[PDB]
């Protein structure tokens, strides 16, 4: 199951990077 | 009795074994699958012949009224002196019922469900006059009827 | 899109580059354009071909 | 009356607006003519577009809709451009006519109560 | 020089880059319908305008199910332009097809030209309101995209529905509220319709407000079911 | 006291938890938005009540 | 009359600039999404994350909520700066082009007020409360 | 023949006159609904609306079906009041102060086009509001409550007034004629009713209208005036806030004896008693109130929580028992004595939960004999039937369709009769 959850946050900071912002979320 | 339904092909007319009461039972038994299909495959089909303005023209003349398609069809048809057949418009209902066969006709009554089943298994009705896939020509007479209905 | 144009555009509808390079910089815009051909234009004198 | 001309407003309405072309054309807010009107949609400026109905051949402004259409400009047929002349200020038969936009004119009030009833005409 | 994404809704891409779009695949490449523009990265790409298309900023308001599938059929009613339409058939490819209506003539030649252009789309140019004189053409469809401005939407989706949407088939309407009601609140005319359908048989799953791309227009998607 | 507890029924009779930007809806009873026709809205009763009780005309 | 002309030049040069800034740029969106979910307790029990089947990042984000089954940079030099600060930045640039555009508008409004002042008409200075002024013309038609 | 009404909202039901309830909601698209009227031959009916519009919704497929035909040129403030010359030209008594003239034909270039607007004059300190507008047909015209307290009549043609009257002192909530069109009947908010009339030689001959008398009846106001007159009769029946209905002689409305009727009428009982332990049982809507005497003393206080339906029909037998019939549920309930109060315990029965009981009885303490709304018998314990003769169906059975329903159901230890409306009784050994 943790195979799951690894390759689950995985691709996940590889998106979390493509499309966000937090400094720049606000102007 | 029969059904009559029209395509981008021909008129075709099915037997079934009876009505509204196979309208109940046909959405009761869900039966619009390969099932209902060798239930009730053919009774009959009449092309009309495949030239541009004689298609235009039928499907056209569908629209306000009776074909002469629609004519021979009608003398092919009979075999009782009274008959009774559903058609779902009441327009092209009421103008069989003054036209010559002089057998009853039916409008829209809860056959909706009748002509969504044979409406979707069609294609595989296809093996009963053309197994061909009609969907070009389907478009070749939605494009000619609207360049029709355009002035163009 | 040439039935929607106005008419002064249709007047000015062949000469854009004197017709901008005027309006920039500050000139009097060319009046003639495409018509200049026709033969009511070629038919006039003067003043009388730009009305 | 032609079927050309559809969005078509009443006595009433009729009323209403050309009192408000009189009030435009007095403090100079109004574009007179088809080939202006047509240039005010074009930048962009213009309130609203008052046309007229009997103007025959009816097409020549017929070709008012479709930009206003495509830039969300309301419109009315009213029925008569002599009439549509006279309220807007000139010796002549006028066929449309456009108010322009000064959001601090002195008739904003009354310009924004007959866009407001075209356009639930329209819709 | 550009990356792309893949979009939950399957036929739906983002390119992310320097500057972020919303785009499908092309089926008849060299071309470009509407004066939109294009990216071709290889495979062409051609974006939409959320402020040019409802459907867009449907999906890109946040959608979670949309039924329109790439191998599906779908009837599209009130195709003015066909610009939609034409990333209609970009979104299904050539195993799924497009059935769109539009009522008058100008939006109709525009289409008549644009489904010429393409495979995927027959054009219906017959009135919507009666849905007989091309249940001779339609061919039992499986979803329904339907903005009529017309304020009889409800009767119009349902005569639609019935005679030609599959069961369980998905039905997803547009609505604006300034032409239902405009008195009142949008919200209250978005709750009027909801039952309007519920009435007529559909399953409501999902309503959704365009709020940042058009002015009180709403988008409501639903199940259809058990009919004839 | 009772105060409360008819909050509490309140708050058992709403049909809706704003899920963070999300929110969430249900729909009613078929049998009842079936049998019976639906509500009055109370612009409709304060606009002409209002206007029949209007205080220029001394009613009382 | 040709200084008109400029402006009005330079103003509709100013607004297809952004119409096409606008186009090739996007915008989030902001809209309420409301669930219709009929029993009472599963409506009390909702979650976005089994419902959208995702995490609640990709959750409150609304533009991709791809989900774990679609989930079974390096691309872009250092995306964390250069990226946004290119997002940021044209998006400024759409607003500077806005606002040259808005104040182009305004000149021109005031040189078109002179130039009609000038043509003809018999007219009124009326001075409002503000201290704005404005005319009015008599009522007269040209004839 | 269908009964259409307006509740307050954006629907239109038609009712269903067998079950009582509502064959259809038929939900007319555009907004509020202000007032409705159909047409001549029943083939159109036309609601108006405060957005302003006016909507067309056509009957034809007998009950069950509505469709929505057209909607009228729309203008601004809200309509009040409809009528139909024919079925060509809609009439719209419309809040701003004026009369708006619809044209509601067919195949005509002028279809829907409002063609005329006719203002009534305005009061001083106040928006008036023009409440009532019917037509005239014999004269060409139509007439005006106004909310000042005017009665215009304006001629059609032309579309401008010929008589003006400041009628009576507040604002005109009702109108209507007689057949001949020889007495407009106005009918006030300061409780009068005027007739003006038009039945003499020169009156006819030149239009006058001259308003013959008034007369005042009624205690609050006037909310609803309508005449009829055939070989039979000639009344005319007003109603408002007085909750009652008053009856008077229609031609000789000045000179003639009315009537009065009572305001309640206990046709539907609302109160029944157990001589077991001294009780007297009420209900109003979704309430319920038990009181034992000897003084007199509250024993229960039920509010049903979750009833939408007015309670129609309850008993409670010897015992602590009762039970509660919906039109749409049913519901049963068990008492118990803790001195001056009580309480309550409600059971279950699905058979009383998705029938829908009319009648109730009680055989005895036990069991319980159901007449449900589609004229069937129940057998309950706590699904046993009896079926029934039908009579065949006569003209007036068709036409009204509930005259053949079950009225009465009477109960004894093994006993029942039976009455329907036609006037049938049947004896049941159940």
């Amino acid at each position: 199951r943790k195979y799951l959850n690894k390759l689950i946050k995985r691709n996940s900071q590889n998106l979390r990077s493509w499309d966000l912002e937090e400094e720049v979320r606000d102007e | 009795a029969y059904v009559l339904t029209e395509t981008s092909a021909g008129y075709a007319l099915l037997k079934a074994s009876d009505k509204i009461y196979k309208s109940s039972s046909l959405i009761q038994d869900l039966d619009s699958s390969d099932k209902v299909l060798k239930e009730f495959k053919i009774a009959a089909f009449s092309k009309f012949n495949s030239a541009a303005n004689a298609l235009e023209e039928a499907n056209s003349i569908i629209e306000g009224k009776v074909s002469s398609q629609l004519e021979k069809l009608l003398e092919e048809i009979k075999k009782d002196k009274k008959s009774t057949l559903i058609v779902s418009e009441t327009k092209l209902a009421n103008a069989i019922n003054k036209l010559g066969l002089n057998f009853n006709v039916v409008s829209d009554a809860v056959t909706l469900d009748i002509y969504r089943a044979i409406k979707e298994y069609l294609p595989e009705l296809l093996p009963g006059m053309s197994d061909n896939d009609l969907s070009k020509m389907s478009l070749g007479l939605a494009h000619s009827i609207g360049r029709h209905k355009l002035k163009f | 899109s040439l039935a929607k144009s106005p008419a002064s555009t249709i007047q000015i509808l062949g000469a854009e580059k004197a017709l901008f390079r005027a309006l920039k910089t500050k000139h009097d815009t060319p009046k003639y354009g495409l018509l200049y051909h026709a033969s009511l234009v070629g038919q006039a004198t003067g003043k009388n071909k730009g009305k | 009356p032609n079927p050309k001309a559809f969005p078509l407003a009443d006595a009433a309405l009729t009323q209403q607006i050309l009192d408000v072309v009189q009030q435009a054309a007095n403090l100079r807010q109004l574009k007179k003519g088809a080939n202006e009107a047509t240039k005010t949609l074009n930048r962009g400026i213009s309130e609203f577009i008052i046309m007229a109905a009997d103007c025959e051949p009816i097409e020549i402004l017929l070709h008012l809709p479709l930009l206003c259409e495509d830039k969300n400009v309301p419109y009315v047929f009213v029925p008569s451009r002599v009439a549509l002349g006279r309220a807007c200020g000139v010796s002549r038969p006028v066929i449309a006519a456009s108010i322009t936009t000064n959001d601090a004119s002195a008739i904003k009030t009354q310009i924004y109560a007959v866009k407001d009833k075209i356009e639930t005409l329209l819709i | 020089k550009v990356v792309i994404e893949p979009h939950r809704h399957a036929g739906v891409y983002i390119a992310r880059g320097k500057e972020d779009l919303l785009v499908t695949k092309n089926m008849a490449p060299g071309e470009s319908v509407y004066g939109e523009k294009r990216i071709s990265v290889k495979v062409e790409y051609r974006v939409w305008n959320p402020f040019r298309s409802k459907l867009a900023a449907g999906i890109m308001g946040g959608l979670d199910e949309l039924f329109i599938a790439p191998g599906k059929k779908v009837l599209y009613l009130g195709a003015a332009s066909g610009t939609s339409v034409s990333h209609v058939s970009d979104v299904v490819g050539p195993e799924g097809v497009v059935y769109a209506v539009e009522f008058s003539h100008r939006p109709g030649r525009e289409l008549i030209s644009m489904a010429k252009k393409r495979p995927n789309i027959i054009p219906i140019i017959e009135d919507a309101r009666h849905p007989q004189k091309y249940r001779m053409l339609i061919g039992m469809v499986d979803c329904v995209f339907a903005d009529v401005a017309q304020p009889d939407q409800a009767r119009i989706i349902a005569l639609n529905s019935h005679m030609f949407l599959k069961d369980q088939g998905g039905v997803v309407i547009s609505i604006k509220a300034n032409c239902i009601d405009s008195t009142v609140d949008a919200e209250t005319v978005f709750a009027r319709e909801v039952q309007k359908l519920r009435e007529e048989r559909i399953k409501p799953l999902e309503q959704l407000t365009l709020e940042p791309y058009e002015r009180d227009h709403c988008i409501v998607v639903g199940r259809y079911m058990r009919s004839g | 006291i009772k105060t409360k507890k008819r909050k509490t029924l309140k708050n058992l009779r709403k049909d809706s938890v704003k899920r963070g930007k999300f929110r969430v809806q249900l729909l009613s009873t078929t049998q009842d938005s079936k049998t019976l026709p639906p509500k009055k809205e109370s612009s409709i009763i304060r606009s002409k009540d209002r206007w029949l009780n209007r205080k220029a005309l001394n009613k009382g | 009359t040709q200084d008109s002309n400029y402006v009005r030049t330079l103003r509709q040069i100013e607004l297809k600039k952004l119409e096409k800034g606008a186009k090739q740029l996007m915008f989030k969106s902001s809209g309420n999404h409301t669930i219709f979910v009929d029993s009472r307790e599963k409506m009390n029990e909702f979650t976005p994350e089994k419902f959208f089947n995702t995490t609640s990042e990709m959750v409150n984000r609304s533009e991709n909520r791809l989900t774990k089954d679609q989930l079974a940079n390096a691309s872009s030099i250092m995306p964390k700066e250069s990226l946004d600060k290119k997002k940021l930045k044209k998006f400024k640039q759409v607003k500077q082009h806005l606002q040259r555009e808005t104040q182009l508008k305004q000149v021109q409004q005031r040189m078109d007020a002179q130039r009609e002042l000038l043509k003809k008409g018999s007219k009124k200075k009326i001075v409002d409360s503000s201290g704005k002024i404005s005319f009015k013309w008599k009522k007269q038609r040209k004839r | 023949l269908r009964l259409f009404s307006i509740g307050g909202s954006t629907v239109v039901t038609e009712w269903d006159l067998a079950t009582g309830l509502p064959l259809r909601n038929y939900d007319c698209n555009s907004g509020v609904i202000w007032s409705i009227s159909i047409n001549d031959s029943q083939d159109k009916l036309s609601v108006g609306c405060d957005n302003g519009t006016v909507v067309l919704i056509d009957i034809s497929g007998g009950p069950g079906v509505l469709e929505h035909d057209t909607i009228l040129m729309r203008q601004e403030a809200r309509v009040l009041t409809l009528a139909w010359k024919k079925d060509d030209f809609v009439i719209g008594g419309c809040s701003d102060g004026r009369i708006r003239i619809w044209s509601a034909q067919k195949n005509d270039e002028n279809m829907g086009r409002l063609l005329h607007t006719m203002k009534v004059d305005k009061a001083k300190k106040e928006s008036t509001l023009v409440w009532s507008v019917i037509y005239l047909p014999r004269t060409d015209q139509i007439a005006s409550g106004d909310s000042t307290g005017s009665i215009k009549f304006w001629d059609f043609q032309f579309a401008t007034l010929n008589q003006s009257f400041k009628a009576h002192d507040a604002d005109v909530l009702c109108l209507t004629t007689d057949t001949d069109n020889n007495y407009v009947f106005s009918a006030g908010v300061d409780r009068k009713i005027f007739q003006f009339s038009q039945n003499t030689n020169k009156s006819q001959k030149n239009n006058r209208w001259v308003n013959s008398s008034n007369r005042l009846l009624h205690g609050n106001d006037i909310r609803a005036i309508c005449a009829y007159q055939s070989k039979g009769a000639d009344f005319l029946v007003s109603g408002g806030v007085e909750k009652t209905l008053v009856i008077n002689s229609l031609t000789s409305f000045s000179n003639g004896n009315y009537r009065k009727m009572p305001t309640v009428e206990p046709y539907s009982k609302n109160v029944l008693v157990n001589k077991e332990q001294r009780l007297v049982v009420s209900w109003s809507e979704s309430t319920v109130k038990i009181w034992t005497m000897g003084n007199y003393k509250l024993v229960c206080k039920l509010t049903l929580k979750d009833d939408q339906n007015i309670s129609t029909c309850s008993l409670s037998p010897d015992g602590q028992v009762l039970v509660v019939g919906r039109p749409s549920t049913t519901k049963v309930f068990h008492l118990q004595p803790v001195g001056n109060k009580l309480k309550v315990t409600k059971l279950d029965n699905d058979l009383l939960l998705r029938t829908s009981t009319k009648l109730v009885k009680f055989i005895d303490n036990s069991k319980i004999v159901i007449c449900s709304c589609e004229d069937d018998v129940f057998i309950v314990d706590l699904p046993q039937e009896v079926e029934l003769l039908e009579v065949t169906s006569t003209k007036s059975s068709i036409k009204v369709p509930y005259i053949n329903r079950i009225n009465h159901l009477e109960v004894d230890q093994n006993i029942a009769v039976i009455s329907r409306g036609c006037g049938v009784v049947d004896i049941l050994d159940l």
